[PDB]
């Protein structure tokens, strides 16, 4: 059952309580990508990137779109960044609507999953008007967004949002300081070090513990320059302060999204 | 710029730690939420009682395939090999053969149905404006030597509903 | 992503995380229980399918 | 339900032993006592002392025997064959069986033989009340709380028993 | 007829713990945000007759590792301590009289742990073998949080029998006085019985699932019958010994009716729990029971004790 | 005499209830095949149960506190008396005699 | 005579419904699992009680891709489920392979692996061609296990 | 004072519809009884009542009676049954 949505074999010799050893088999799911995308053109091959993680759909892909506008020396018209920062930071409030929750169904609660995707459906059909479909949808490409949006979504969109820090606001009352839950997590798995950052790590697991960056403001994507918000940051290394950048990294995004309804100029795409 | 959160300390004074000691002792919390936020049971259940009601779509969904003919019939694919020439997966399998007349038409059009990834390359390729994603998610028979298809499986699955596409695409066209 | 100046591209690697959130869990977590072990995972947030990295 | 339900139980218990007192892998041990033990809690709670039997399952069938079966997975014996296991057990077993049987046959099977196993006889419970009697709390064991006169009693196994603890703190 | 008063308790009891599965999922299913089990019933209250028949259809395997001679005493157990617990226990009239007999609760709450000692180890390896010995360690460390705080308000009504405890109750409610206790009393059966928040025992999280991995349908009908014929006897206790109602010589009848709209609320307790909070880590689990609640059990022991005494207050009791 | 009809009454009709669970399907003519794919997810696990310590003394641990709460049951009874003193002054005694037991102990439970 | 045939409107409707899924969560087509017994669409107490250990299930279900070192893990795990046993395939990748059918380490199909019963065709159905592919399986039972003993 | 209030819609929701036939009946097609406002004339035996639009996404609803073509009477009820028009209605693509 903790397979947290994948599947791996992991083994430890522990002693006789703690484990002081872990040593996990991956290689699971492997499929035989790499080898697969020297096979391919450029626009032929471009979902085998929606469908390499689960959960964020429109973030993948606006890595890969702006790998290539790149090489050709292009870049799309002001619509489409704009749409792309509307998509781009709705989905971070799906992998946080996740990791908060399908997480904490291994602590073993069971509202908070039941309690949420409710909601997470609201967002399903977000994608479904757009372009195609339920979750992998193919849309932003090496030109910036596929064709334009209906007439509408900017009043399914701002409805929406202000309703939404409210479900924020039932899972926060149900877990920060319910004590059985602060104490399955605090001072666990504290990586301080400065390991944490020679392993090269990423963000969250960072900036959560410290040292202090991020790459969506030390570098521009697309116009993602001209909106302003703070990045949360945490006290200490354990678990339960990089859960508090995942709360706090939920009531940021819904800055965006309403500031960016406010901007999107006419123009092609 | 930057935030920082669980970063505070303790007041350490008798006005408060009574407050945090009418907490541990007394459970005046963890009763507040799961005493309460889960009661809080009083609102409508949210379902969609699946075998007659269902629930949202729109225009531009995909799923089951077609091929739509105009008015009287030319089976209005051309056999452009081109369906064929975008399709990530492989599935569409073409072959022509001058028709009787002199017009090109196909003889064999696969579409596999285990192997299509439902792009949304092969609609938009289509010149003459032939292949077409239904909107009927009709599907799951027993036998996996079935979900293969043949041409005049097709056309007729294509003519089943063509009320429903045909209303479809006079909706959507005008964007792309 | 290399490019070999023709249509078709070369190697394309991709790298996500779960090379490092999942290179330090062996690290991270000796000297606690296995009942922590479980909710250690859950914190970096590995989701698999995209450590074919 | 006869007047002999008491004889029926002993001979029950007498046998409930002989199944661990010979040598029975001791994951059935447990099982020739909570047999032994019930039915010796059987027994008492016949002659009017009810709490003091009520207890034994309490401290001590409930309580202790449970520690004996919370081990033998400590000194967990092999995966060998067990019970039934070396064909040895057996053989042991009968000749004791038989022997209060031979016993209980012709101890009395007849008017009397003979004299030393003739002098107990058998039938009414002859002994097992006497006339009639008031209350208090029973009569008998009823009365078993005593924080009056037993003073000494207690606090020598109130004080023997805290020194239980500091010997096992050590060795371990 | 004596023989047609017993099994006609036995036999209508099985019914509610069958029909408890359905509001099982019910109640906990508008926790949810949703409707709980509907399409088959009309109702849904047709679906335990389902369920009943799809098990013992279904085909029940041994391990060929597993020692046969106890994987039969045990389960032919987890269905008896569970039925004979209910005899002596006044709704009002008890159908035994037992002088002394809430003690003999305990006799039968302490001897149902070593029918888990037994299967969990009569089966086989490391799922259910370690897996089968650290819910023992659990489950004996909380009676010494409970026989004291059984024996606490004991002390508040004079005797061990249970036809004093419906006089003491009259009009005072018995949780008044002693409602430091009487949470206690409440979080101790929670965690012997192996429910919601202290889960440990049955697997989800911690492992697969423990004790009844091995069981096909065959035999794992009775233990999650068994399993719960303990969750609504002791809640159907509490009631008895805590939220008293009020005899009635002349209107039995009024006395049961008032008792199962209270225990039947009562028990709506562990599963408006579930939906709620989460595990405890087993090092968290006992660790919490020494140093936590026990301290303050031995401390109002020396407490009930003494109010009596110094208030002339004795309870008229042997 | 009654009782003993209320018990093996009860086991009687367990006691039937795994044959004809157990047993009844399991001389079906299905397939069962002996294979040695069963003792689920854990394949083979051949090795001796280790001695884990602090798995132990947790028996031992309560098996002492246990005692004396069957010397301490009958307070109840003995709230009847005549000279009442000798309970209270010698009743709190036990108790402390308990308490006392755990504090000592208490420098050292380990992971219990 | 006629009994038989009228005790399998007992029978025959039990098995049907009641269900005990496994379910393989592998790849994406796992989450469009999930909302299946999210709210919306609520998958339990339609009478089809969620996950439960691999020993007391009916009807397993593959989500996901199937790659090599993952084949010798399921077919040990169909045995060990009881008799009254099917498996429900669905996603493009159970079905031969959505893509990476052509790739190295993908088995291809998933039915060559164990004797798939009912099939679902697409990256991920719809969370509603999940359902529909159940109202097939509750109705895949018109079966009677009459007329093997009772004819021949 | 909450018993007798909503307690006149389902009274008026059992002997107003169909009496004690035509409620058990539609109760044990599924336990969808609640009667929507108005109807729809498509198409063979199947109704479409739609609500008032006091819902979204359970206000459109559908009903099934016996025997389309050449199939099982009335308890098979599976739905690629309706007209390939109300498509483009039930499913509240338009
Ligand atoms: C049977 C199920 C079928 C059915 O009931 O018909 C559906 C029918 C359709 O109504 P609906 O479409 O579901 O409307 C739902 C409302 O929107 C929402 O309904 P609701 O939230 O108003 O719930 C109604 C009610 C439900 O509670 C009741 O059962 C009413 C009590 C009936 C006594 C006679 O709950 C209460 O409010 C309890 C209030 C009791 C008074 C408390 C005030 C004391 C304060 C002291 C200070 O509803 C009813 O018949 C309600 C009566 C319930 C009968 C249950 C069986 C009888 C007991
Ligand atoms: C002069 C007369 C005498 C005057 C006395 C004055 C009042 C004294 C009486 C107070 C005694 C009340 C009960 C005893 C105290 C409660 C038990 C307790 O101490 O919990 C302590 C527990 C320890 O937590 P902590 O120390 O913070 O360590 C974790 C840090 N991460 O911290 C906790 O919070 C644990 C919380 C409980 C754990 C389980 C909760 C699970 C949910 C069950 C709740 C349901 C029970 C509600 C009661 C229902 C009653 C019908
Ligand atoms: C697996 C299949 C094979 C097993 C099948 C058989 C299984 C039997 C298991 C027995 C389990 C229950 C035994 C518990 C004994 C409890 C007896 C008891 O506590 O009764 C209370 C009562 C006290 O008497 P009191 O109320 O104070 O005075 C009344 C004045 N009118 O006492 C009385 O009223 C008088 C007592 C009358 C009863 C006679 C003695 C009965 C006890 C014999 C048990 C034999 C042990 C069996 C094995 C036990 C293993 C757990
Ligand atoms: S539809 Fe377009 S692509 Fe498909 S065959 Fe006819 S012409 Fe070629
Ligand atoms: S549907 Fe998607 S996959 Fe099937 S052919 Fe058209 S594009 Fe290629
Ligand atoms: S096809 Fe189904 S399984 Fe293969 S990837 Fe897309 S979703 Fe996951």
């Amino acid at each position: 059952h903790p397979a947290a949505h994948g599947v791996l074999r992991l083994v430890m010799e522990l002693s006789g309580e703690m484990v002081r050893k872990c040593d996990p088999h991956i290689g699971l799911l492997h499929r035989g990508t790499e080898k697969l995308i020297e096979y391919k053109t450029y626009l032929q091959a471009l979902p085998y990137f929606d469908r390499l993680d689960y959960v964020s759909m429109m973030c993948n892909e606006q890595a890969y779109s702006l790998a290539v506008e790149k090489l050709l020396n292009i870049q799309p018209p002001p619509r489409a960044q704009w749409i792309r920062v509307l998509f781009g930071e709705i989905t971070r409030l799906l992998n946080h609507i996740m990791a908060v929750t399908t997480h904490a169904l291994d602590i073993g609660a069971m509202t908070p999953f039941f309690w949420m995707f409710e909601e997470r459906e609201k967002m399903f059909e977000f994608y479904e008007r757009v372009s195609g479909a339920r979750m992998h949808a193919a849309y932003v490409r090496p030109g910036g967004v596929h064709q334009d949006l209906p007439l509408g979504l900017m009043d399914d969109i701002y409805e929406f949002s202000k309703n939404f820090s409210l479900r924020i606001d039932e899972l926060e009352e149900m877990l920060t300081n319910n004590r059985i839950w602060r104490n399955r997590t605090v001072d666990i798995g504290i990586v301080t070090a400065e390991d944490a950052l020679n392993y090269g790590f990423s963000g969250v697991m960072l900036r959560g513990s410290g040292i202090q960056w991020d790459l969506r403001k030390t570098q521009p994507y697309d116009v993602y320059d001209q909106v302003e918000f703070d990045v949360p940051i945490g006290s200490r290394g354990d678990c339960y302060d990089r859960y508090l950048c995942r709360v706090e990294e939920m009531r940021q995004s819904i800055r965006i999204i309403s500031q960016c309804l406010n901007k999107m100029p006419p123009g092609e795409i | 710029t930057y935030k920082y959160v669980n970063l505070r300390e303790p007041s350490m004074d008798m006005k408060s730690v009574t407050d945090r000691a009418a907490q541990t002792l007394l459970w005046t919390e963890l009763i507040r939420g799961l005493g309460m936020t889960l009661s809080y049971l009083f609102r409508e259940p949210a379902t969609i009682n699946y075998p007659f009601e269902k629930g949202p779509l729109s225009p531009r969904f995909r799923g089951e395939h077609a091929l739509r003919r105009y008015p009287s019939g030319e089976e209005r694919c051309i056999a452009c090999k081109l369906c064929e020439a975008v399709c990530p997966a492989q599935a569409i399998t073409i072959e022509a053969e001058p028709r009787a007349d002199g017009s090109r038409r196909t003889t064999r059009y696969d579409i596999d149905m285990t192997k299509c990834i439902y792009c949304g390359f092969c609609q938009e390729a289509c010149p003459v404006d032939a292949i077409v994603e239904g909107p009927n998610f009709e599907f799951s028979t027993e036998t996996h030597e079935e979900l293969l298809y043949n041409k005049e499986k097709l056309l007729n699955n294509g003519d089943k509903w063509e009320a429903e596409i045909a209303a479809n695409i006079q909706a959507d066209y005008l964007y792309r | 992503l290399v490019s070999d100046g023709s249509s078709r591209p070369y190697r394309c690697k991709i790298k996500a995380p779960g090379f490092a959130h999942l290179a330090g869990l062996d690290k991270m977590s000796k000297g606690h229980m296995l009942a922590d072990v479980v909710a250690i995972i859950g914190t970096q947030d590995i989701v698999f399918g995209e450590v074919d990295r | 339900m006869m007047l002999y339900i008491v004889f029926i139980l002993s001979v029950i218990f007498v046998m409930g032993f002989v199944g661990f007192s010979s040598k029975p892998s001791p994951i059935y041990g447990g099982l020739g006592l909570i047999v032994s033990g019930g039915v010796g809690c059987g027994i008492v709670l016949n002659f009017g002392g009810s709490f003091l039997g009520l207890m034994v399952f309490l401290i001590y069938l409930g309580g202790m025997m449970v520690v004996f079966g919370y081990t033998t997975a400590m000194a967990t014996e092999q995966y060998p064959e067990i019970w039934l296991s070396n064909k040895a057990v057996l053989g042991a077993f009968v000749t004791g069986l038989l022997m209060e049987f031979f016993m209980v046959y012709y101890v009395l099977k007849d008017k009397e033989v003979e004299v030393v196993f003739e002098f107990n006889g058998l039938g009414d419970w002859v002994i097992y009340d006497t006339g009639d009697s008031g209350f208090f709390s029973e009569e008998a064991m009823g009365i078993a709380a005593l924080y009056s006169y037993g003073t000494w009693l207690v606090i020598v196994t109130g004080w023997s028993l805290l020194i239980g603890v500091v010997v096992i703190m050590e060795i371990t | 007829m004596f023989m047609i008063n017993i099994l006609m308790l036995i036999i209508p009891i099985l019914l509610a713990v069958a029909f408890l599965t359905l509001v099982e999922r019910k109640v906990l299913g508008y926790m949810q945000l949703r409707k709980g089990p509907n399409v088959v019933g009309p109702y849904g209250l047709l679906q335990p007759i389902a369920d009943a028949i799809k098990l013992f259809i279904k085909e029940p395997l041994r391990p060929a590792t597993s020692s046969a001679s106890m994987f039969i005493l045990a389960p032919i157990m987890a269905l008896g301590l569970a039925l004979t617990m209910w005899i002596p226990l006044p709704m009002p009239y008890p159908l035994i009289n037992m002088n002394l007999g809430v003690l003999f609760m305990l006799a039968m709450s302490s001897l149902a742990v070593y029918s888990i000692l037994w299967s969990g180890w009569a089966s086989n390896s490391k799922y259910a073998l370690i897996g089968a010995l650290r819910a023992v360690a659990q489950t004996i460390s909380y009676e010494v949080t409970l026989a004291i705080i059984l024996l606490s308000v004991l002390l508040m009504s004079g005797s061990f029998t249970l036809s004093t405890l419906i006089t003491t109750q009259e009009q005072m409610w018995l949780i008044l006085p002693a409602w430091p206790l009487a949470m206690m009393w409440f979080i101790s059966t929670l965690a012997e019985t192996n429910r919601a928040p202290f889960d440990l025992t049955e697997g989800e999280s911690e492992l697969v699932s423990g004790f009844n991995v091995e069981y096909a349908a065959g035999p794992f009908a009775l233990f999650f019958m068994a399993e719960y014929a303990n969750i609504i006897m002791m809640n159907i206790f509490t009631a008895i010994l805590f939220l008293g109602t009020s005899h009635n010589p002349h209107m039995p009848e009024l006395y049961t009716i008032n008792f199962t709209i209270k225990s039947l609320l009562l028990t709506m307790s562990f599963l408006w729990i579930r939906a709620s909070y989460p595990r405890f880590r087993y090092d968290q689990l006992m660790h919490l029971l020494w140093k936590n609640f026990l301290p303050l059990t031995l401390a109002l022991c020396m407490w009930h004790v003494s109010l009596p005494i110094l208030t002339s207050g004795i309870p008229p009791q042997t | 005499m009654n009782l003993m009809l209320a018990l093996l009454t009860n086991f009687t009709l367990a006691t039937l209830l795994v044959i004809i669970a157990f047993w009844l399907p399991q001389l079906n003519v299905y397939s069962e095949k002996t294979s040695p794919y069963e003792c689920g997810f854990d394949p083979m696990g051949s090795a001796r149960l280790p001695f884990s310590m602090k798995f132990f003394l947790v028996a031992i641990t309560f098996l002492l506190f246990d005692l004396e709460i069957a010397l301490l049951l009958p307070l109840p009874w003995a709230s009847q008396t005549a000279n009442l003193n000798t309970m209270l002054t010698m009743a709190l005694f036990l108790i402390i005699l308990l308490a006392v037991s755990l504090a000592y102990e208490w420098t050292q439970k380990g992971l219990e | 005579e006629y009994v038989v045939a009228k005790l399998d409107d007992l029978i025959n409707w039990a098995r049907r419904s009641s269900l005990w899924p496994m379910t393989f969560g592998l790849a994406c087509c796992a989450v469009e699992m999930m909302h299946m017994a999210a709210p919306r669409y609520d998958m339990d107490r339609f009478g089809v009680v969620f996950r439960a250990s691999p020993r007391q299930s009916d009807v397993m279900i593959v989500a996901g891709t199937l790659t090599n070192k993952m084949a010798p893990a399921l077919r040990k795990v169909y045995d060990q489920m009881p008799e009254p046993r099917y498996v429900v395939s669905m996603g493009s990748c159970a079905n031969g392979g959505g893509y990476y059918h052509y790739s190295y380490s993908v088995v291809r199909g998933c039915d060559r692996i164990v004797p798939v019963d009912i099939y679902v065709p697409g990256c991920p159905p719809t969370a509603e061609a999940l359902l529909y592919g159940i109202l097939q399986l509750q109705k895949k039972i018109k079966r009677e296990k009459r007329l093997r003993i009772w004819y021949r | 004072m909450e018993l007798l209030q909503v307690l006149k819609r389902g009274l008026q929701q059992v002997s107003g519809h169909g009496g004690l036939r035509g409620y058990l009946r539609v109760l044990f097609r599924a336990n969808d009884v609640r009667v929507g406002t108005l109807v729809g004339e498509d198409k063979y035996g199947n109704k479409y009542y739609e609500d008032n639009k006091q819902f979204f996404g359970r206000h459109r609803w559908v009903i099934y009676t016996t025997e389309m073509n050449g199939k099982n009477t009335f308890w098979d009820v599976d739905g690629s049954m309706v007209p390939p028009e109300w498509h483009r209605w039930l499913h509240c693509m338009t």
